C-alpha cells in the first residue's frame, strides 16, 4: 500500500524500485497580457525517477513542443508522466525493471497504473513521505541539462555521486533529502553553505562538492540549522 | 392470468411477488398467488420469519411453464418446482381457486410500474447470468457473489454478471490510456455495446436485473454491478441519443421504486454525485436527478 515512516527501510532492500515525482513535469510563468489579461508561458520540465538504493536517477526532461496546442495542461502532465515512466520501465532488461514504483503526489496513481497495466506485477504506491524532490530544480547541473534541452532527451545521473563508496543508500538518501529540504525551504542560504568554500569543488562528473567525511558532518549541520532557522522566521518562534 | 400454487405454508414467511409482499402465518391455508401478468418475467421471493438472514426467490415466466412452490423440510426453504402434467396443474389451480385459497397479484390498472422495472430483462438472458440448466427459471439469494466478485467461491453458485473494470486492458487501448480512463466511450460502445451485449436492449436488461436483485434480496454484488453500468454510460461522452432518454427513464422508475429506508445502503453516493454532477451526462439525466434531488437530497 502507501508507503511511510513504518516501512522505511524498504527502499534500501534489494527490490529494484523506482520514486517518480512529476512536481516539475509541466512549468509556467504567468504574465499580463498587452490587454491586462494573464496568460502563461511553458518552460521545460523534466521527470524525476530515481532508485533510492542506487542513487541513479533518470531524469526526462520535457521539452515545451509536447503542450503545443493542448489543452487541460496539469491534468495532461500526469498522464505524460506516467506515458514516460512507463517507456522507461520497457525500455530497461526485465532483470532491471522495477518491482515497485512510489509516487510523490496521489494524483499519478491513477494515470500509471493504466499506462503500467501491462505489468501487473509491478506495485504501483503512494507515500506518506513529503519528499522534497521538487527542489531539483535547485541542483544547477539539473536545471541547466533541462533549460538548454531544444528537445525530448533523457539524461542518467547518479544523484549520491560517489557517495555509497563511504555511506549506506540509507545515509546516502537522508542527506540527499536534507539537502534538497534546504533548497525547497531557503534556496539562497542552501547554496551559499555548499560553495562558500571555494577550495571545496564539484568534480565534473559529480552533482555536489565533494565534501571530506568531517566536512559532510559539518554541511549536514548546517543545513539543518537553516531548516530550523526558516522554521523559526516562518512561525515566528 | 396465470397461476403459482402452493402446496402449503408450513413455516411463517414473508411472501414477495415483485413489488409486492404479504405475511403468511405457519400453516395458514395458503395456496399460492393467481391473476399473475402475462408478458413480464416475475420474482417470487421469500424471507423467513424466524431466520431473515437468507432472502431468496424465484425469476420466472409463466409462458415457459407451469410452476409451483412447496416448502422442503430437509433443505429448509420454498422450492420452486415445474409440473410438467398440464392437466394435473390445471385441476389443482382450479380447486384453489374454487376454495379462494390464492392471493391475487394485486395489480393497480394505472400501474406500468413493473412493465418499467422489468422493460428490457428476459428469461433467456437472466438463466445465462443465473446459471442451472436442468430448470425454467432462476433461483437467486441474498449471498450470491458475483464472477467478478469470485476473481477479488463457489462458481455454480454465482451471478454471471459481464465484468466492468475501469482499469482493465479490455477497457483501455495501447496508445490511448488518457482518453479511455477518461471518456469510456470506446468501452462502452465498441467493446461492451457491439462486443459483449450486441445490443442497448441487452445492456439494459442486465442492468435492470441487477438492481432488482440488489433491491429485493440486498445482494451486494449485484449493486455493484447496477452502480458499474450506470457509470460506465455516465462516464462516456458518447451515448446514444435514445441510450441516454431510456435510461433516465429506467433510473428514474427504480429510484422511485427503491425503499426509502434501503437507500443508505442501496445507492452508492460517489457514483451518484458523479454521475448526475460530474459526468459527461451530467445534464442527461432530467427526470433521474429530479426523483433524486427530491426523495434522497441527503446523499447529495
Ligand atoms: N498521446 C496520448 C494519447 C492518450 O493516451 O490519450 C495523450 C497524451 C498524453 C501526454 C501528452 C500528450 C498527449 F497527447
Amino acid at each position: 500500500g502507501a508507503m511511510n515512516s513504518s516501512n522505511y527501510a524498504e527502499l534500501f532492500n534489494n527490490d529494484i524500485k523506482l520514486f517518480v515525482d512529476d512536481t516539475n513535469v509541466y512549468r509556467v510563468t504567468v504574465h499580463k497580457t498587452f490587454e491586462g489579461n494573464v496568460a502563461t508561458k511553458a518552460i521545460n520540465g523534466c521527470i524525476f525517477t530515481l532508485n533510492p538504493k542506487t542513487g541513479h536517477l533518470f531524469l526526462k526532461i520535457i521539452h515545451t513542443s509536447v503542450w503545443a496546442g493542448q489543452k487541460r495542461l496539469s491534468q495532461l502532465a500526469k498522464w505524460k508522466t506516467a506515458e514516460e515512466v512507463s517507456a522507461l520501465v520497457r525500455s530497461l532488461p526485465k532483470e532491471e525493471q522495477p518491482k515497485q514504483i512510489i509516487v510523490t503526489r496521489k494524483a499519478m496513481l491513477d494515470p500509471l497504473e493504466v499506462h503500467m497495466l501491462d505489468f501487473p506485477n509491478i506495485a504501483i504506491r503512494p507515500t506518506e513521505l513529503r519528499l522534497p524532490f521538487s527542489a531539483a530544480m535547485s541542483i544547477d547541473k539539473l536545471s541547466d541539462v533541462v533549460m538548454k534541452a531544444t528537445e525530448p532527451q533523457m539524461v542518467l545521473f547518479n544523484i549520491y555521486d560517489d557517495w555509497l563508496d563511504r555511506i549506506s543508500s540509507y545515509t546516502a538518501f537522508s542527506r540527499l533529502t536534507l539537502l534538497l529540504r534546504a533548497l525547497k525551504t531557503n534556496e539562497e542560504s542552501a547554496k551559499m553553505i555548499l560553495l562558500s568554500d571555494p577550495t571545496i569543488t564539484i568534480k565534473s562528473y559529480h552533482l555536489w562538492p565533494s565534501f571530506t567525511d568531517e566536512q559532510w558532518i559539518t554541511i549536514e549541520s548546517q543545513m539543518r540549522d537553516l531548516i530550523l532557522t526558516e522554521y523559526g522566521r516562518k512561525y515566528n518562534v | 392470468m396465470n397461476t403459482v400454487p402452493f402446496t402449503s405454508a408450513p413455516i411463517e414467511v414473508t411472501i414477495g411477488i415483485d413489488q409486492y409482499s404479504f405475511n403468511v402465518k405457519e400453516n395458514q391455508p395458503f395456496h399460492g398467488i393467481k391473476d399473475i401478468p402475462i408478458g413480464h418475467v416475475h420474482v417470487i421471493h421469500f424471507q423467513h420469519a424466524d431466520n431473515s438472514s437468507m432472502r431468496y426467490g424465484y425469476w420466472f415466466d409463466c409462458r415457459m411453464g407451469n410452476f409451483y412452490i412447496q416448502y422442503d423440510p430437509k433443505d429448509g426453504l420454498y422450492k420452486m418446482m415445474e409440473e410438467r402434467d398440464g392437466a394435473k396443474f390445471e385441476n389443482i389451480v382450479h380447486n384453489f381457486k374454487e376454495r379462494q385459497m390464492m392471493v391475487s397479484y394485486p395489480k393497480i390498472d394505472e400501474d406500468d410500474t413493473w412493465y418499467n422495472l422489468t422493460e428490457f430483462v428476459q428469461m433467456d438472458k437472466i438463466r445465462k447470468i443465473v446459471r442451472k440448466d436442468e430448470n425454467q427459471f432462476s433461483y437467486v439469494d441474498s449471498s450470491m457473489t458475483t464472477v467478478q466478485e469470485n476473481e477479488l467461491s463457489d462458481p455454480a453458485h454465482s451471478l454471471n454478471y459481464t465484468v466492468i473494470n475501469f482499469k482493465s486492458r479490455e477497457a483501455i487501448r495501447p496508445g490511448h490510456e488518457m482518453e479511455d480512463f477518461l471518456d469510456k466511450s470506446y468501452y462502452l460502445n465498441t467493446v461492451m455495446l457491439q462486443g459483449i451485449f450486441k445490443n442497448s436492449s441487452n445492456y439494459f436488461g442486465e442492468l435492470q436485473f441487477a438492481f432488482l436483485n440488489a433491491m429485493f434480496f440486498g445482494n451486494y454484488g449485484s449493486s455493484l454491478q447496477w452502480h458499474a453500468m450506470i457509470e460506465l454510460i455516465c462516464s462516456s461522452a458518447t451515448v446514444p441519443k435514445h441510450m441516454l432518454d431510456k435510461l433516465d427513464e429506467i433510473l428514474y422508475y427504480q429510484i422511485k421504486t427503491l425503499p426509502e429506508q434501503y437507500s443508505d445502503i442501496l445507492l452508492n453516493e460517489r457514483v451518484w454525485n458523479i454521475c448526475l454532477y460530474s459526468s459527461f451526462q451530467k445534464n442527461s439525466l432530467h427526470n433521474t436527478e429530479k426523483i433524486m434531488e427530491n426523495k434522497y437530497p441527503e446523499l447529495l
